[PDB]
């Protein structure tokens, strides 16, 4: 499992290459803290209208103004 | 225009509902002249 | 016909209204038939392999036996709830539409006229 | 005349098929589908299909009729044709495909415009651009969206074209 | 229905042979008559 | 069918926003800090009608509040401004990246002359609550009454009366 | 045979393409979101028999939608005989429709 | 109904009409085949981009590969027959009458 | 052919009938279809002969012509009506492509021009899949779309179908081509019934995967393919000589044995409908199918007898292969009609 | 319109390039001359190999119109079915080139 | 039952199998040296 590491390291690099590369591909994504900025990013980016609500009376975390304090904030993408 | 055209009625929908419906290109720009049809349907298109 | 009936609810075998009827007995006729189907499955089995057909294989024949009527107990809960479905759902639209079915006038026949055919 | 365009097209690309569907040799009848392939894909072009329409060139005709030329080259084996200097080997090539514009230019006549004018699809067919899409072809992101809606379409046009591996290469043995 | 087999047997002998199509043409003849009759159908509409 | 109303000339003219993309472009974070109220009620009315012929003096209320966003600009800050739709207005893709010291001068002359904040990265893409004093619509699809459903099965499930009544078996 | 395994399961696999109404990437509308929407809900656990004959308007208000051959219709005529005014010489075409007034926004 | 539909149904039908009346070759059959698949695709694009019906756009993709991978099948059973007889000639094709 | 691609390309037979049969969407009953024909290509060319060969190719041609009118009828249907939900179509000339597309491929006359030339040129299990498994996909389709299958096309393509399913088995000693002519008749059979009781379609479609299946076992048993090679029965395996012969006795259609039960179930179905003649006249032609079947029958149970000297060689030596279910196969297709009323499982 | 003014452009030159590399030469009255290679009379033998690195470029080409809208499903809000799917085509792209090997299908071209 | 059109019919073979070279190329002088290839492929 070392032996035939250096022997198919000797014989043929490019499909160790291959699946070395491969299988960093398949497990670094997980391995990684900064995937969840990925999706978060991926999320937030405004392809659409954010369409406002109406006012019922009751709604605390809903801003009434972008420049207001409740409301997804992207503090993080601006700083990272 | 259709004035000698008998059983017309001008503005009827051919829904036969009154919500409102998105107008077709034929709807807005057919009785136009034919450069501002090209610019309004294949304007994006043919942009370059 | 009634596919309607089994597209809320797919791909059940026995649904649970099926429980609100009464199982087969283990001495159901159609059971015992189909009983009789997998000693006769196991009588041609040891014929088409060359076996002494009543001495050979008597474990064989009885998993033929018990494999059909274990199969068929479970096909005739599903044949007696398809047929309870077939009457329930008619009774239901008989009930439902009472101008569709009305009762009939019963007449004795000494109203009834029938022409009379002399045979001779 | 410029606004009936997809429609001219489509006559061309109607007329394409009848290149090659009277099937005069298949090496001629893969020409003339290389042509109406063309001619399709600008049909498809000319709704803001850029994608499909360069999955026409790229997967159709330039995947998929190389094999069908490049197998049709390994067989049907050939013969000469009339090679006499230039008022032949290139003349009747002009001379011919004129004619070919010809019947193009030909079927736009009398019998052609009582369809044409009174089912006038030009003013009010091709409405792709209808209203604002955004920052963003829809068509795109439709053909995007097979990764995150699409698994088991991914699912099982991946193990059809692993399977049509298999199958070629088990076919094609002999033994 | 006796008509149409007169008629049956007149195309069964203008077929050939000629007795068997005169008669097969005839009974055949007869069935569409007595169709035409009694409202037989062949393509039946499904109505249970 | 019904004849489609639609409105008259006279009640579509407004006083238009003649201005170019670019003008528009560089004048937009502003645009949606400073006109947000107007331009939501608007947008509200046109999401929950759905239909813009109901949409008209909202939508004129809009164009009321832009000439009078872009005339505050015009009394105060026009040459930072125009400096800076100028270097918008020279690229191709309109790029907010290559006309940074502009903005500077535009945000800064801004803030000075009028006193508006230009919102963070994350601010004009939120959902806001609007309050509004017009009804909620009760049927913005026009729609009819549903038909009615199929009388649903109940009842206790009885055995099939003499087995499958299929010409001799008797179960 | 029908085995909806997709139901039973409680799996997902071939219903999102199934329709335009259903959840569109970017919330994108199709044309006739509405009409085929007003469709489905009218049309909806009734069955086909009774759908065929007790939603027709919505169905015929949706297939014109998809088609729009009473709309093309109802243009051909407009235009023919606007065609046959301007060649009788009993109609001029106003400015706005000729190219002269510097459109709107 | 529509009048460019009508013209892609009309190619479909043309490229069956050769499809249907071979003359000689089995990639003249082929080749009947994949016209008849591109008048699918033009058409369901066609149909897809029209309704803004955005799902669907992945469909004649999907339409694509699949039936070029039939058309790749196809191809090899032609290559097997003109590994037996020299030709891909429909009329070497004749064994299976008894 | 290797064992675990065999294994994997099985799978992927089963998978795409599966595909056709649980699917709500019409591009994945296309996909289906597709994988199916891509999967069953090599299962014909097992044997690697030219006749194989042949076969593939028509089977092919046939197969893709079906799967694009398959997919032109889905295209009208997404025209005139924007969507895809495999229920009843919403366009006749839709209705009748797909009709047509599915007799294509289930071998409908007058589109059987095909079936008794490719199960000639396969091996008996590729016959037996063709025959049996191929047909689960189609009627599925059948099943799911009725609403909108025209009557009168489906009864021509039924009554002409057992027609020349019937006329096709005179001339023929090959008994891949008598179970091919047999299985047009069968499928007139089912989409008779079609429009009237699909119950009834699934009975008959069982009843006959049964048959057919315990037909090809017995020839796949005895390793015979012609009517010639059938007659030596009698002196290698005598118990092997009269299963085939009441399983296709059955497969005529006759009494008391349970192949008689879809037919006069689809009688039963349709005097319901007051159709009367086209009944009768369909089982009148089966009567002729039981004319020609017969002829079979005793040629095997009796008269054209006679051995050659090497079948002594043969007493030496038992079958060693299997015959997987063909005793149960054997059982379920001639002894089933006192079960008759169990088709209520069908609904 | 501009992409089919170009495309005309290109084509008319490469027509016009071709007809004065047919004509010119062609105002010669050179001579005619007459007697018509490694074969003289062979037929073309068919080449199994050539076909199969043919069908392979089809369904690898397929495999690759699958992969080719991965630059706009990057952008989509479901990554982990995303990172899912585009490693599982191009891992069946890997597993119908290890097939391809072992069964000797790249071979004598491999 | 051998018809006219039935009776040239051979019937099949037994065992379902029917009965069924390489390329020579010529490198002339197109040193000099001729070279005749019997090559398989
Ligand atoms: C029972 C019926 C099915 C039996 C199948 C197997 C028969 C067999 O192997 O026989 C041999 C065996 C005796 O053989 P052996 O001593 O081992 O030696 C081998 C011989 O030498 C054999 O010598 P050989 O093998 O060297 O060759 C001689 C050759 C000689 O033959 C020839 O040369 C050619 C054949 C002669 C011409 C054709 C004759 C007729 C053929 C068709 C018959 C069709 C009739 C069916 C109805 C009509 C519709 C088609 O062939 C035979 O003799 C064939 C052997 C089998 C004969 C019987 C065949 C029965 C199966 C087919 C009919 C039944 C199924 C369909 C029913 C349809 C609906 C009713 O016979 C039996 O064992 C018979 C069974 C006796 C006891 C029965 C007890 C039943 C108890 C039931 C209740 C208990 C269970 C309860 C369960 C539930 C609990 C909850
Ligand atoms: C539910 C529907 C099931 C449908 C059938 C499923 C199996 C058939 C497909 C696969 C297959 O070929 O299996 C071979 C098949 C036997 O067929 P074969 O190869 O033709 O038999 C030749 C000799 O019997 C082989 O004899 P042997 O010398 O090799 O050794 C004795 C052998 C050794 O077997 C064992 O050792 C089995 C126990 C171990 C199992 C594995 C454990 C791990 O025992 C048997 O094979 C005895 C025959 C078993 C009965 C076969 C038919 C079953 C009933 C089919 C449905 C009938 C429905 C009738 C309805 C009528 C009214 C409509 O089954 C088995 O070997 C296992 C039977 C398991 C029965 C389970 C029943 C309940 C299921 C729920
Ligand atoms: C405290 C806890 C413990 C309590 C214990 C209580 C129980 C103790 C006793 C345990 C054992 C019980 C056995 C079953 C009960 C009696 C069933 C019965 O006789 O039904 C009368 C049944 C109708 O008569 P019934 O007067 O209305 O009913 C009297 C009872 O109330 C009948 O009542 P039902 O209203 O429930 O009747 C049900 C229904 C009544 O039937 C109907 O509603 C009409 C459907 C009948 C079948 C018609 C099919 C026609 C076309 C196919 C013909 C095929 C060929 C015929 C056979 C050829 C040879 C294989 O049956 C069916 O639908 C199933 C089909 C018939 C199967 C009968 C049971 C057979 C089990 C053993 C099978 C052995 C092979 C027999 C021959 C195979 C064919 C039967 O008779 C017939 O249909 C005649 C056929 C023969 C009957 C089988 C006799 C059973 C014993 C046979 C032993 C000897 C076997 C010899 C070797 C093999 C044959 C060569
Ligand atoms: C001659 C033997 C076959 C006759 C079978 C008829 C049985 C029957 O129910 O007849 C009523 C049916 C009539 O069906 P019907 O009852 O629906 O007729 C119309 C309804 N009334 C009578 C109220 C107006 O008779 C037939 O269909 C006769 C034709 C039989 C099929 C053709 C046989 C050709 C020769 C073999
Ligand atoms: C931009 C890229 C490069 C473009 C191309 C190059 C630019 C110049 C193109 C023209 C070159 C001159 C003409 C072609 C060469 C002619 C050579 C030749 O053999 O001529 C003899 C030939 C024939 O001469 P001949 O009558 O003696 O025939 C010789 C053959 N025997 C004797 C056997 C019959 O002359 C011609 O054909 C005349 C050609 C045109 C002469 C010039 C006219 C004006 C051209 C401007
Ligand atoms: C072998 C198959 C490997 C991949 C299996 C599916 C992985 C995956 O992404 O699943 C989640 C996906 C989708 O889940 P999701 O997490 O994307 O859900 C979010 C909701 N949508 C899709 C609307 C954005 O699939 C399923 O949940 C069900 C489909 C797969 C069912 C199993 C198929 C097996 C095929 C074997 C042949
Ligand atoms: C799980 C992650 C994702 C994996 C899938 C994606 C991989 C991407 C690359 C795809 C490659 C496709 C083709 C692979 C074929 C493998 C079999 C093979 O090539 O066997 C033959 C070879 C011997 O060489 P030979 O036959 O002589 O070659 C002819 C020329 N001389 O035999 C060899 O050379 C041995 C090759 C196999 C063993 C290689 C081991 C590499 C290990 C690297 C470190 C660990 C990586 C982690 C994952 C484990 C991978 C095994
Ligand atoms: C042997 C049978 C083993 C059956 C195992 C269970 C399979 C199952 O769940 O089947 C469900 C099916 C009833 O499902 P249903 O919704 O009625 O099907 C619609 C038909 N178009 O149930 C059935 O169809 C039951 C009968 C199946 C018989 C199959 C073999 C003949
Ligand atoms: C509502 C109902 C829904 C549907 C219900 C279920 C429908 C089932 C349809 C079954 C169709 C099966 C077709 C055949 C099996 C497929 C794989 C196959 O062919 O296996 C046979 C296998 C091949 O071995 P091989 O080595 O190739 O033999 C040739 C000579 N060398 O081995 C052999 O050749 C050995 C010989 C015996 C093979 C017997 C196979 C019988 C399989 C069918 C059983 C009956 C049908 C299922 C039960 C009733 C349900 C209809």
């Amino acid at each position: 499992v070392a032996a035939f590491l250096k022997n198919v390291w000797a014989k043929e690099p490019v499909l160790v290459a291959s699946f070395a590369i491969a299988g960093l591909a398949v497990i670094l994504p997980t391995l990684s803290p900064y995937t969840k900025y990925s999706l978060m990013i991926n999320r937030a980016t405004p392809y659409n209208y954010p369409v406002p609500l109406r006012d019922d009376g009751n709604m605390p975390d809903v801003p009434s103004h972008p420049q207001d304090p409740q409301g997804p904030s992207l503090e993080w993408l601006k700083r990272l | 225009i259709m004035k000698d055209v008998p059983g017309w009625k001008v503005g009827e929908s051919v829904f036969h509902t009154t919500r409102w419906v998105t107008p077709m290109m034929g709807e807005l720009y057919g009785l136009r002249t034919g450069e501002e049809i090209l610019s309004s349907t294949y304007g994006f298109i043919w942009y370059t | 016909m009634m596919t309607g009936r089994q597209a809320r609810a797919p791909l059940q075998f026995l649904p649970d209204e099926a429980r609100s009827l009464p199982p087969p007995k283990l001495t159901d006729p159609r059971l015992a038939y189909i009983g009789f189907l997998g000693y006769c499955s196991g009588l041609i089995d040891n014929a088409i392999r060359r076996r002494p057909v009543l001495s050979a294989g008597l474990h064989r024949q009885f998993l033929y036996i018990t494999s059909f009527v274990f199969v068929g107990y479970y096909l005739l809960k599903r044949q007696d709830y398809m047929y309870a479905v077939r009457d329930h759902d008619m009774f239901s639209y008989i009930k439902s539409h009472p101008e569709d079915f009305p009762e009939k006038d019963k007449k004795t026949y000494r109203e009834v006229f029938e022409e009379f055919h002399p045979v001779r | 005349m410029m606004t009936y365009i997809v429609f001219i097209l489509s006559i061309i690309f109607v007329m394409g098929f009848v290149g090659f569907s009277s099937k005069p040799s298949p090496i001629y009848g893969g020409l003339g589908l290389i042509v109406s392939g063309g001619v399709g894909c600008g049909i498809v072009l000319n709704f803001g299909g850029s994608f499909l329409g360069l999955m026409v060139f790229l997967i159709y005709l330039g995947g998929m009729m190389v094999v069908f030329g490049y197998t049709t080259a390994m067989a049907t084996e050939q013969y000469p044709e009339v090679w006499v200097s230039n008022k032949v080997v290139l003349g009747t090539f002009i001379t011919g495909l004129l004619m070919e514009f010809l019947m193009v230019y030909y079927v736009l006549k009398d019998k052609e415009v009582e369809i044409v004018f009174k089912f006038n699809g030009m003013g009010d067919w091709v409405i792709y651009d209808t209203g604002d899409s955004g920052f963003f072809s829809e068509e795109a992101m439709g053909i995007a969206a097979l990764y995150s809606y699409g698994t088991w379409l991914v699912i099982v046009t991946g193990w059809s074209l692993l399977i049509g591996v298999v199958v070629i290469m088990e076919i094609t043995r002999g033994n | 229905p006796l008509n149409y087999l007169i008629g049956g047997c007149a195309g069964g002998l203008t077929l050939g042979i000629g007795a068997a199509a005169c008669a097969y043409m005839g009974l055949t003849a007869a069935l569409v008559k007595m169709g035409q009759l009694e409202g037989w159908k062949v393509f039946a509409e499904p109505k249970v | 069918p019904g004849i489609v109303e639609l409105p008259s000339l006279e009640d579509l003219k407004v006083q238009e926003v003649k201005v170019s993309s670019s003008v528009l472009k560089a004048a937009a974070h502003h645009y949606g800090a400073q006109c947000d109220k107007p331009n939501k009620e608007f947008m509200l009315c046109r999401w929950e009608e759905k239909d813009p012929r109901r949409c008209l003096e909202e939508g004129k209320l809009v164009n009321q509040c832009a000439l009078e966003f872009f005339r505050q600009i015009k009394r105060h800050c026009a040459e930072p401004f125009t400096e800076y739709w100028t270097c918008i207005d020279y690229s191709g893709l309109q790029l907010f990246r290559r006309c940074r010291k502009e903005q500077a001068q535009f945000d800064k002359c801004v803030l000075d002359k009028l006193g508006w904040v230009r919102p963070d990265l994350g601010e004009l893409s939120k959902v806001t609550k609007v309050k509004t004093d017009r009804p909620l619509p009760e049927n913005p699809y026009h729609s009819r009454a549903r038909p009615e459903p199929n009388p649903e099965v109940e009842g206790d499930l009885k055995p099939a009366r003499h087995g499958s009544r299929l010409f001799f078996w008797t179960m | 045979p029908f085995f909806d395994v997709q139901k039973k399961l409680g799996v997902d696999l071939d219903h999102w393409m199934t329709i335009q109404s259903a959840e569109q990437p970017h919330r994108i509308p199709a044309r006739c979101h509405a009409f085929e929407k007003e469709w489905i809900e009218c049309a909806h656990g009734i069955g086909s028999i009774r759908a065929e004959k007790e939603c027709k308007i919505e169905f015929e208000d949706f297939r014109e939608c998809l088609l729009r051959q009473k709309t093309m219709k109802r243009l051909n005529a407009i235009k023919r005989q606007r065609d046959k005014l301007i060649k009788e010489g009993k109609y001029t075409p106003p400015p706005h429709h000729s190219g002269q007034e510097d459109l709107r926004p | 109904m529509s009048l460019v539909y009508m013209n892609i149904m009309m190619a479909f039908t043309v490229s069956l009409t050769g499809l249907l009346m071979y003359r000689s070759h089995l990639m003249s059959s082929l080749l009947c085949l994949e016209g008849m698949m591109l008048s699918l695709f033009i058409l369901a694009t066609l149909m897809i981009l029209n309704s803004h019906f955005t799902l669907a756009s992945m469909m004649p993709i999907i339409l694509l590969v699949f039936a070029a991978c039939e058309a790749a099948l196809g191809l090899s059973l032609l290559v097997m027959v003109s590994n037996t007889y020299g030709t891909d000639y429909v009329q070497n094709l004749n064994l299976l009458q008894c | 052919m290797n064992p675990i691609i065999l294994i994997i390309i099985l799978m992927t037979v089963m998978l795409g009938t599966i595909i056709v049969m649980i699917s709500t969407h019409w591009l994945l009953i296309w996909i289906g279809f597709e994988m199916n024909m891509l999967a069953i290509i090599p299962i014909m060319m097992k044997k690697h002969n030219p006749r194989a060969t042949e076969a593939s190719t028509k089977y092919f041609l046939t197969q893709s012509t079906a799967s694009m009118l398959l997919m032109m009828a889905i295209i009208i249907n997404l025209m005139f009506s924007g969507q895809w939900t495999v229920m009843k179509l919403f366009n006749p000339m839709a209705s009748m492509l797909m009709t047509m597309a599915l007799a294509m491929k289930l071998g409908m006359a007058p589109f059987h021009f095909w079936v008794p030339e490719v199960t000639q040129g396969i091996p008996l299990s590729s016959g037996l899949i063709l025959l049996t498994w191929q047909k689960l996909a189609p009627m599925s389709v059948l099943y799911q779309i009725l609403p909108s299958i025209n009557l009168d096309l489906i009864l021509t393509l039924s009554i002409l179908s057992i027609t020349i399913g019937g006329w096709g088995g005179l001339n023929q000693t090959q008994l891949r081509k008598i179970m091919a002519y047999s299985s047009i008749a069968h499928m007139g059979w089912m989409t008779a019934v079609l429009l009237y009781n699909p119950t009834m379609t699934l009975l008959n479609l069982i009843i006959y995967i049964i048959m057919t299946s315990t037909m090809f076992t017995l020839f796949m048993a005895n390793s015979t393919t012609t009517t010639l090679s059938l007659s030596h029965t009698w002196n290698k395996a005598p118990i092997m000589t009269i299963l085939v012969l009441i399983t296709l006795l059955s497969m005529g259609g006759l009494p008391p044995l349970s192949g008689f039960m879809p037919k006069w179930m689809i009688i039963q179905e349709m005097t319901k409908n007051d159709s009367i003649i086209l009944p009768t006249l369909m089982a009148i032609t089966a009567l002729l199918n039981l004319y020609f079947y017969m002829r079979l029958t005793y040629s095997t149970a009796l008269t054209m007898f006679p051995s050659t000297n090497n079948m002594k060689m043969k007493w030496q030596f038992p079958t060693t292969k299997r015959m997987t279910l063909l005793p149960t196969m054997t059982v379920l297709s001639t002894m089933l009609l006192p079960l008759t009323p169990i088709l209520s499982i069908l609904e | 319109m501009n992409l089919m003014i170009t495309l005309l452009t290109n084509f008319t030159l490469a027509t016009l390039l071709v007809t004065i590399a047919f004509w010119l030469p062609q105002l010669n009255v050179y001579s005619e001359k007459t007697s018509p290679d490694p074969m003289g009379s062979a037929r073309l033998p068919f080449s199994m190999k050539f076909f199969l690195v043919a069908i392979t470029f089809l369904l690898f080409d397929l495999e690759i119109a699958l992969l080719l809208p991965l630059p706009w499903a990057s952008q989509t809000t479901n990554l982990n079915t995303m990172l899912t799917m585009a490693l599982l085509l191009i891992f069946l792209l890997a597993v119908s080139l290890a097939y391809e090997w072992t069964q000797k299908g790249l071979e004598w071209t491999e | 039952y051998p018809t006219k059109e039935t009776a040239h019919w051979k019937p099949p073979p037994w065992n379902d199998v029917d009965p069924p070279s390489n390329l020579t190329l010529n490198f002339g002088p197109q040193g000099v040296l001729r070279l005749v290839m019997e090559l398989s492929g």
